């Protein structure tokens, strides 16, 4: 068909929430139980 | 089938290639024991290159010479078979050679030899065995392209004629690959279909396979299917008697005991970070299981106070507030927080409202397709 | 039974353990047989048995 | 070999261990095998009571 040449040119379905950087859940829960 | 290569080798190597676990020397002793036993000079060289290890020339030379002599004698036997024996034994000679290349760790040579053996051989069973060796090499080296190509080859062979035993072994291979590529739904299906007849002891012992089935089933199956096929599974309960922690995890989720559930999920996260096949899935799996626990708790409530949620999950109130806010913002929970007077309202959609929204979405998709087709054709 | 009315007469003896192996294969084709299962042994175990 | 009474007792123990391990279908299979073997020999009152 037409080409817009006039404008120059993990197998996964990854998610945004996966890119967050935070401590391991084990560490988080350990700290929570420790302080409560 | 034989352990070739022992995927325990890859497990040890990966588990070693991790911070805070390098040079514990137990992993190193195990891996060196196996490498010396099977005379893996090339894999040893690759490991030294990867991990920047003090190469022991004294033993490396011995392994090299043993491997060279083995290769030469195998090749001489193969040539003798060509000169005297017929195809029926020439195939066995090539097959044994390729097996030895896999044992030592000559990846490309082993693949070439197996391709030649596959081309030569006509027996359907031996073709399946070759394809399964290729699939095991693919799993060992985590080359997704080879793994998928040989999975398709195995499926094509089974359609062209196969048997129940190879069908189950292929099912276990497919489930392992799905777990590798984060397809926990299909992994759950395959693992539960092959749980009662696990024969592939070359990949992992029945206990490890059952732990994988439990984990994948918990993350992929709804509550009814989970109760019907895991909590009421004879062959899973039989092994969970031996495994007391996996049982506590699964039953803490099922019996709505959530503090114990988070404890078990933390230990599962650690175990499954250490694991080699699930390693690039521990964050996602923990997140999804936390979302499942939150949705399960809120499934039977119209307004749940944050204090009660925190006490139920054995955490603080800030922790639950932060997690709930994150997942609601991401769109994974049907609940709205209310912090001035801490309460978690439950805005689940009615059946008719959900039906209307689904109709809007599907109709929008279909109407876009119809519009595109009409504009393509009317001109 | 006179020829011309019944020109040919075909007897159907019970299978001779080789026909029995054949029948076992025919009727087990649509079946999930485990490895190490010996339809030849079953055929031997079935003497004088019909299809 | 012989001592089908001992065979019945061992099959009953297999069924009982399956029941204790929660593998109920296998426990029932072992029980049915034990009953099939038991209804071919003399079952003393104790063995019959255990089977029942």
């Amino acid at each position: 068909d037409d080409e817009f040449e006039e404008f120059p040119a993990h197998v996964w379905e990854d998610n945004w929430d996966d890119d967050n950087v935070e401590d391991d859940f084990s560490n988080q829960l350990r700290a929570e139980l420790e302080k409560h | 089938l034989p352990k070739n290569p022992d995927l325990r080798i890859a497990q040890l190597r990966f588990l070693l290639s991790l911070p805070e676990h390098r040079g514990d020397a137990a992993v190193r002793d195990e891996l060196m024991a196996a490498v010396r036993d099977n005379n893996m000079a090339p894999y040893y060289e690759a490991l030294c290159k990867s991990l920047d290890w003090q190469i022991d020339v004294d033993l490396l030379n011995k392994m090299k010479k043993a491997n060279e002599d083995e290769l030469k004698r195998l090749d001489e036997e193969l040539e003798d078979a060509e000169k005297n024996l017929g195809e029926s034994e020439i195939r066995d000679a090539m097959m044994a050679k390729a097996e030895y290349l896999c044992r030592i760790g000559d990846k490309e040579g082993a693949l070439t030899a197996f391709r030649k053996t596959y081309d030569k051989t006509v027996a359907l069973g031996h073709r399946l065995d070759i394809v399964f060796y290729l699939l095991r090499i693919g799993l060992f080296y985590m080359d997704n392209d080879l793994i998928t190509r040989n999975t398709e080859k195995a499926k094509s062979l089974i359609e062209e004629g196969g048997d129940w035993d190879r069908r189950n072994r292929l099912k276990v291979y497919q489930g392992l690959y799905c777990v590798a590529i984060r397809d926990f739904k299909q992994a759950a299906e395959l693992f539960l279909d092959t749980v009662s007849t696990f024969t592939s002891y070359e990949l992992m012992d029945y206990k490890t396979f059952v732990t994988y089935t439990v984990y994948v089933s918990m993350i992929a199956l709804e509550r009814p299917d989970l109760r019907e096929k895991v909590i009421k599974g004879a062959e899973i309960l039989e092994v969970l008697h031996s495994l007391p922690a996996v049982r506590q995890y699964l039953f803490s989720l099922y019996e709505c005991r959530y503090s114990v559930f988070f404890q078990s999920l933390a230990v599962v996260e650690q175990e499954m970070k250490k694991d080699w096949l699930f390693a690039p899935h521990y964050r996602y799996y923990v997140r999804e299981m936390r979302i499942h626990a939150y949705s399960q708790l809120l499934e039977s409530y119209r307004s749940l106070t944050l204090g009660y949620m925190a006490e139920a999950f054995g955490v603080g109130v800030e922790f639950i507030d932060q997690e709930l806010s994150r997942f609601i913002a991401a769109g994974r929970l049907h609940c709205k927080i209310d912090k001035v007077n801490e309460i978690v309202e439950t805005n689940r959609p009615d059946s008719k409202n959900w039906q209307y929204q689904e109709t809007i979405k599907k109709g929008d998709l279909l109407l876009n397709r119809v519009q595109k087709l009409s504009r393509v054709i009317n001109m | 039974l006179r020829p011309g009315r019944i020109d040919r007469k075909i007897e159907f003896p019970p299978p001779n353990e080789e026909a029995r192996l054949d029948i076992l294969k025919i009727h087990s084709r649509k079946m999930n047989l485990t490895r190490g299962i010996n339809l030849r042994k079953i055929a031997e175990l079935m003497p004088g048995a019909s299809g | 070999m012989d001592d089908k009474a001992l065979l019945v007792e061992v099959q009953l123990l297999e069924s009982k261990t399956y029941h204790a391990l929660s593998n109920l279908p296998k426990a029932r299979a072992a029980l049915t095998s034990a009953r099939t073997t038991a209804n071919a020999i003399y079952c003393p009152p104790k063995l019959q009571a255990t089977l029942d």
